[PDB]
């Protein structure tokens, strides 16, 4: 349960961990597809896909090592796992990769082979992973015209317009060391990562920052992609939530626990403590849905996503689930608001301490980020416990009670009434 | 309850359109829109034209209306004058 970062020229974090039998190393940028523009939009995709190409694979397969990489919309990042002892050999093959073959990869056979992968890729995501689509598209007209509308993996027009020069252009802007941060995660210690880091010298476009751009704003819209050949309806519904680094991130992580998510073919999620599943079980609703309080940079997003085969009765569901999130400003009980505080710990701490280094990875640094610091979770338990219902109140009066909602859905919708018949239900009738 | 007749509507859910695929909508709420002002300098020249490409189908009916009415009401004066009260007797019985 450390949190160990120190700055000499490049910024170095690391979470030792004893037991762990692996270990991973990497570096992390602080920036994503919030970087790119509408026509650049899925070069950091196509970059993932080059650094785990046959041809470099392949080379620290040899030298037993695997590799890993996550493309996300404020961070990126590029990971090498090895053995305890191998601590070192991932080092080179960073360095190798992001230094010598900053060229080797770019080849115009290496290249064409990866763009014709990515485009079957993305493809397939457009034409088969409906709730990822929509929950995609919820982003994409919920900040429309702002960084956080781009998707991560890129659309196929900007994708299948991208050239080698692109990468390059990028790769000169952001992949910079005062947008970086090199990880170490698994089980390896501080000090033993940093010295074999400040060993090898060379600074490499020292001093230079990337480019700005403007805020992140929310707008109450809607994009219906109705399609009656598919067997369901899928829909995913928010408001504005918090970004990180909010004096709200939790409350609001905590308001999404009391609905939680469900699975009406699981026997145990049918008995759960939210007073939901009351109204959507008698004629069943829906076959899922889960709550989620996602959180950027500039904003987030808090609402939920929901799968249904009951196409004759989608408002009920939107009204039901609606109605429930009202009682979050006037109603919700003590009781509720404690059987989140538990739930709430089981799940942030099956996150933050998995048997596998590379989430380690990829949270440690996206968190060092952007607060240059890592909250331990003994210090998040502390805050999550201290949430009276009183806070709960104050927040969804801000965020939830008559405001504005983004709404996105596929497949059979036509029985989704209309935005203002949806946007009336953000609250109640009262004398 | 009894078997219903079939028609050509139906409701939310199974409407009796045919099956939509490739179509996709687009919308603002009301609320971030720029309050009720700007249906002038952008919505005013093109407005009344709606009734640029109709006002013929309603004026030359109205107007030949109009004529034959006007017409007749200035004959039925004459006839009753004392200048038409020969003519009068002519038309009349």
């Amino acid at each position: 349960a450390e949190v160990t970062q120190l700055s000499n020229g490049i910024v170095v974090a690391t979470e030792h961990n004893p037991s762990a039998h692996t270990a991973s190393v990497g570096v992390v940028f602080g920036s994503g597809a919030a970087n790119e523009n509408p026509y650049n939009n899925g070069v950091s995709n196509l970059w993932k896909n080059i650094f785990l190409s046959k041809e470099n694979s392949a080379v620290a397969a040899k030298e037993g090592l695997a590799l890993s990489s996550n493309i996300s919309r404020d961070f990126q990042s590029y990971i090498v796992s090895s053995l305890p002892g191998s601590t070192d050999k991932s080092l080179d093959f960073l360095n190798q990769s992001f230094i010598q073959q900053k060229a080797n990869l770019l080849s115009s056979s290496n290249f064409e082979a990866t763009k014709k992968s990515v485009l079957k890729q993305v493809q397939d995501f457009e034409d088969n992973d409906h709730p990822n689509r929509v929950l995609e598209h919820l982003h994409s007209t919920a900040f429309q015209n702002t960084p956080l509308s781009l998707p991560t993996r890129g659309t196929l027009e900007s994708l299948e317009n991208l050239v080698v020069a692109d990468l390059e252009s990028f790769a000169n802007n952001h992949f910079l060391n005062s947008n970086a941060v090199v990880v170490g995660t698994g089980n390896i210690k501080h000090e033993d990562l940093v010295n074999s880091i400040e060993s090898k010298n060379l600074s490499l476009q020292t001093g230079t920052k990337p480019v700005l751009k403007k805020k992140a704003a929310f707008l109450g819209s809607e994009v219906r992609l109705r399609d009656d050949t598919l067997p369901k309806a899928w829909i995913s519904l928010a408001v504005e939530g918090e970004p990180v680094n909010s004096p709200n991130y939790f409350v609001a992580k905590l308001a999404a626990q009391i609905f939680g998510s469900y699975n009406a073919f699981e026997p145990a999620s049918r008995l759960q403590g939210i007073k939901l599943l009351d109204n959507i079980q008698e004629y069943q609703l829906c076959d899922n849905f889960n709550h989620f309080s996602l959180s950027y940079k500039d904003s987030g997003l808090w609402g939920f996503s929901t799968a249904t085969r009951n196409v004759t009765m989608i408002d009920d569901l939107i009204h039901f689930t609606l109605k429930q999130w009202n009682r979050l400003t006037i109603s919700v009980t003590d009781t509720e608001v404690e059987r989140a505080k538990s739930l709430l710990k089981l799940q942030l701490g099956q996150l933050y301490e998995s048997g596998n280094p590379v989430n380690d990875a990829n949270l440690l640094g996206a968190e060092v980020l952007i607060k240059g610091s890592k909250l331990s979770l003994g210090e998040a338990f502390k805050k999550i416990d201290a949430i009276t219902v009183k806070d709960v109140k104050a927040w969804a009066g801000k965020r939830l009670w008559d405001q504005d909602i983004a709404i996105a859905g596929t497949g059979q919708i036509e029985g989704l009434l209309d935005y203002m018949r949806i946007r009336s239900d953000m609250s109640m009738m009262r004398w | 309850g009894p078997p219903s007749g079939k028609t050509y509507m139906g409701w939310w859910g199974h409407m009796g359109g045919p099956k939509q695929k490739g179509i996709t909508s687009y919308a603002v709420s009301p609320y971030a829109q720029k309050p009720l002002q700007g249906i002038f300098h952008n919505a005013v020249f093109n407005s009344f034209r709606r009734f640029k490409s109709q006002f013929l189908y309603v004026l030359i009916p109205a107007g030949i209306y109009w004529y034959w009415w006007k017409n007749g009401n200035e004959y039925n004066e004459f006839l009753y004058s004392k200048a038409g009260r020969e003519e009068l007797e002519r038309v009349n019985v």
